């Protein structure tokens, strides 16, 4: 019987995905609910190690308000109550001074959310589900932190596109040091800010290129260095809006064959620096003109890692 | 340490101008003079990519020429210089 469960589980998820997820491990991303439950079949059956977040949350909330005599107002562990006579909403948890003050669960009519509340708002840690209509099933986004009813914490999202988040958020935006796997299979590490790469940060692609660069407004944007490993050159240069219009390109010490890029002459300009100087000096005030008071280095200097 | 390529104008998504790189290496290998060298790159580009593209190349000159987005690239290596625009 578990073999054909864990069986139907492997053909439901596909074989690919199966053995791809066998690979993993725990420095990636965090799985979405199907290969979850797969593995807890697959560990399940081999003994192939425990973890639980609601008996750590649970022990967190039972400090907290508690029974008191005659007071007017809901004040404490309640069963399932109607905030409307429509009935269309529905929510099961403690209360403090007629509003939510703990932890409860919540349904919407598209959305249905588990976690601790504090003065009628999201103040706590929480998991969020979603789903098209009533006849679609739930559907997972999101995991972390609560302020206020926005996202002020770390935590992590699963985006409707097909992209997986990792990072700080903060009115309910990205904001922070973050790691963002792409649905082609492309990793970003780096900063963010206003649900863009405001901030330094580092780029690798699947063809095993990589990338270190500053990022702004969405779009690369700054002095960085690019390695096109396969072809072993890198190049180092300035980049606004997109593309980069000034660089020097290099090969890799290591390299020593005819083979793969040819090897660039031995001959260049006279007193390039300069040149080179004189353009990001261009850039940087057509820069300023088009945005005025943009920072790139608006908390980690280029000094402190070349 | 002397050996650099340096590119000083820009607008180009960034594997194309590392093939670009690359080709114009494989035309100064092939050939000498810079007529034969501007047809070889041409030929080359109008092959990989679609028509039309135009290139210059030299030591000495200025130049005013207009282009649409994602299609120009100029740059120093070795011994002569190459401007590229397609248009």
């Amino acid at each position: 019987l578990l073999l054909k469960e864990l069986r139907r589980q492997e053909e439901l998820l596909g074989a690919e995905a199966v053995a791809e997820l066998y690979g993993s491990d725990a420095n990636g991303c965090p799985l979405n609910e199907a290969e979850e439950k797969l593995l807890q079949i697959y560990r399940k059956l081999h003994g192939f190690p425990a973890v639980d977040p609601e008996a750590a949350i649970i022990e967190r909330c039972k400090t907290r308000a508690q029974r008191l005599h005659g007071k007017v107002d809901t004040h404490g562990m309640r069963k399932r109550i109607f905030l409307t006579p429509r009935k269309t909403e529905s929510y099961e948890g403690q209360w403090e001074d007629g509003k939510f003050g703990g932890f409860g669960e919540l349904l919407k009519k598209l959305s249905k959310y588990r976690g601790e509340f504090r003065n009628g708002l999201r103040e706590g840690e929480g998991t969020l589900w979603l789903r098209k209509d009533v006849k679609s099933p739930w559907v997972r986004v999101y995991r972390g932190e609560w302020l206020a009813g926005k996202r002020d914490g770390v935590g992590i999202s699963w985006e409707e596109n097909g992209d997986v988040y990792e990072g700080g958020w903060s009115g309910g935006k990205r904001d922070g040091f973050g790691r963002l796997f792409f649905a082609n299979g492309d990793i970003y590490k780096g900063e963010f800010r206003d649900d863009q790469h405001y901030g330094r940060g580092i780029l690798r692609l699947t063809s095993g290129d990589w990338y270190d660069g500053y990022w702004a407004l969405g779009l690369r944007e700054g002095p960085g260095l690019w390695c096109y490993t396969q072809k072993q050159q890198y190049f180092v240069g300035e980049w606004s809006k997109g593309i980069c219009k000034c660089g020097t390109m290099l090969d890799m010490p290591d390299k020593t064959t005819n083979e793969n890029s040819r090897f660039i002459p031995r001959l260049g300009l006279l007193r390039c620096d300069e040149v080179l100087e004189l353009e990001q000096l261009k850039l940087r005030d057509r820069r300023a003109q088009e945005y005025p008071e943009m920072n790139v280095e608006w908390r980690t200097p280029l000094v402190s890692a070349p | 340490t002397d050996r650099k390529a340096i590119i000083k104008n820009a607008d180009m998504p960034e594997d194309m101008q590392s093939d670009a790189v690359e080709v114009a290496l494989q035309a100064l290998e092939k050939f000498n003079i810079e007529k034969d060298i501007a047809a070889y790159i041409k030929k080359e580009f109008d092959k990989k990519y679609q028509p039309t593209w135009h290139c210059i190349v030299g030591r000495n000159f200025g130049s005013y020429v207009t282009h649409e987005t994602h299609s120009f690239l100029y740059f120093y290596f070795g011994q002569v210089a190459i401007l590229l625009f397609k248009s």
